[PDB]
């Protein structure tokens, strides 16, 4: 909810504008905020109407423009390898870094109801973690993560009255 | 004097009622000369908050070039201003002018490549002008033009999600081009969201708009019509019965490699699809639809993907990137999770044996949700028979429908 907010505000600021172009920072802020909530389509518009002249000023735009163009491609390495290249102060710090947990989130979510014998290695490259990290993580949720052959086995995840009061209202006129 | 016999009579009229008099004082002008209107402008503009003085920012705007010298910006100030604080229903009086004065400053801000500042402002004179959310104004087409021109599809979705339901006369004006031209940008609008749904909608309303002549935005929507239906459905989708005979007579003989196009992807063959997009490519890339034919081949394999789940109950990743021709069987394992993770398709992965089952159980009816859904859905329909039968109410009290 405290993403959301700073989302509506920085559209908000960006479409009053003084003459239509706004200020870099709320450029880069709207840019990763789009990524933290899967606009993908909206990420991609603002990166084509963001001017040139701002993308060369600033070239923080570049790395985050880099993540979300991983992002855009479904690819959760190297999503996890162009987070961490690159860092603000205190503007995109706290959305950069819900950014990776979001995509955690979405791997082992997208790992648990899309496959039922997945290996390590990928497991791991899905989620990030090392492999021994990503084999032992999964001990209370109970993967049966086997040994040998290292395959992980993901687990799968009044007013009434008053409705049908004026249903019957409206039918019976 | 005759300034300022104007000034005096506009501020006895305002504040008195009467507007049938002001609005024939106002239309008794044009003959502004006096290019001195700055001054004469931030004058009367206090008394009865802003309803006057619509006729000078028209005049103003009206002379296309060298408006306010360099400081041109400032006149767009003042436009800002009226639009904040113009207010009441005297401007729906002389809804004529207020929409003359929006298309001037949209075809300003179009020619200046600005297309973002006006973004606010037609969006404040569209629900101060309109009577209610479902009345269609002729500055929708205008937002949605702004809108689109820089890529900032956002702020005019509240203004599409709406039905329109009324069409305003305006005064007069109001051709089809602004009808046209809000079916057709909203389209396009939804398409860049990839809303398809609603996008082959707006299309086919643009389409089956009553017609005598051929115009260059009911051809340039049939083509799109014909990629959204093939994106979204399998199959160009029948236009409705009360289509007129232009589009089935002479617009259809224009688009003929789309027709080409589609009976291609009749016939599940991404190869020939591939083929027919490359020999057709200049075509495709002129009407500036192009990455929207892309998207039909993409498509195809999703369909083939989905056909294959009307017959199999486990397919191996090597066969199944044999009969969909995708030539790997990990592209086939990552068309599948691209695919179950969009929602498309009822699926699981066995990376040990490298199969790919089918489950296809999307869902029980025995739940609340289920109720719930029903349960909206049936509140829309009560909502649009309330709707019908107020609209008959008003017809049979009509005098005309009372001879016959």
């Amino acid at each position: 909810f405290s993403f959301k907010k700073l989302l509506d505000q920085c559209e908000n600021q960006e479409l009053e504008a003084p003459g239509g172009i706004a200020t870099p920072p709320v450029y880069g802020q709207l840019l990763a905020l789009y990524l933290l909530h899967n606009d993908m389509n909206n990420a991609r518009y603002l990166w084509k109407r963001i001017p040139p002249a701002i993308k060369s000023a600033n070239s923080e735009l570049g790395g985050i423009w880099s993540v979300g163009q991983r992002i855009w491609q479904r690819d959760f390495p190297g999503i996890y390898t162009t987070i961490n290249a690159h860092q603000w102060s205190e503007t995109v710090q706290p959305i950069m870094e819900a950014l990776r947990d979001a995509t955690r989130r979405r791997a082992f979510a997208l790992v648990s109801q899309a496959y039922t014998s997945i290996i390590a290695d990928d497991f791991a490259a899905f989620v990030g973690l090392p492999v021994e990290e990503a084999v032992k993580g999964i001990l209370e949720q109970g993967w049966q993560a086997d040994s040998t052959t290292r395959m992980v086995l993901p687990r799968k995840p009044e007013q009434q009255l008053a409705r049908l009061t004026d249903y019957v209202a409206f039918l019976e006129n | 004097s005759a300034l300022e016999q104007f000034v005096n009579s506009v501020r006895q009229l305002s504040a008195q009622g009467q507007m049938t008099q002001l609005c024939e004082l106002i239309n008794k002008s044009g003959e502004l000369l006096a290019k001195n209107l700055s001054h004469l402008d931030t004058v009367l503009g206090a008394l009865d908050v802003q309803e006057h003085s619509l006729g000078v920012l028209a005049v103003l705007f009206v002379k296309f070039s060298m408006p306010s010298v360099p400081d041109f910006e400032t006149l767009f100030s003042q436009v800002q201003l009226f639009i904040s604080t113009c207010n009441g229903e005297h401007i729906r009086y002389a809804t004529d002018t207020f929409a003359g004065l929006c298309h001037q400053l949209t075809n300003a801000l179009v020619e200046r490549k600005q297309p973002l500042r006006g973004i606010g402002i037609l969006k404040q004179a569209i629900d101060k002008m309109q009577m209610n959310t479902n009345q269609l104004t002729s500055i929708h087409a205008d937002l949605c033009q702004l809108c689109l021109l820089a890529k900032c599809f956002k702020p005019a979705l509240p203004y599409l999600d709406v039905d329109m339901m009324d069409i305003c006369k305006e005064n007069g004006a109001y051709d089809a081009k602004h009808f046209l031209c809000y079916y057709y940008y909203g389209g396009m609008i939804y398409t860049g969201l990839k809303n398809f749904e609603r996008a082959l909608y707006f299309y086919e309303q643009a389409i089956t708009t009553p017609a005598m002549a051929v115009s260059h935005i009911m051809l340039e929507s049939y083509k799109k019509y014909i990629l959204v239906s093939l994106i979204l459905l399998g199959k160009v989708q029948q236009l409705p019965k009360y289509t007129s005979q232009i589009v089935g007579r002479f617009i259809k003989p224009l688009s003929n490699a789309y027709h080409e196009l589609a009976q291609v992807y009749s016939t599940n063959n991404p190869s020939e699809l591939r083929n027919l997009v490359n020999k057709h490519s200049e075509t495709f890339t002129r009407d500036n639809n192009m990455g929207l034919v892309k998207q039909c081949l993409s498509s195809l394999y999703k369909k083939n993907i989905q056909r294959l789940t009307k017959t199999f109950l486990t397919l191996s990743l090597q066969d199944m990137a044999s009969r969909v021709q995708l030539s790997g069987p990990q592209e086939a394992e990552k068309y599948v999770l691209h695919m179950i993770e969009d929602g498309e398709i009822f699926a699981s992965i066995n990376q040990k044996d490298g199969m790919v089952s089918f489950h296809d159980n999307p869902e029980k009816y025995n739940n609340p949700a289920m109720l719930h859904n029903i349960d909206q859905e049936m509140l829309k329909c009560i909502e649009l028979d309330e709707r019908l039968k107020a609209m008959d109410q008003e017809i049979t009290v009509n005098p005309q429908f009372v001879q016959k």
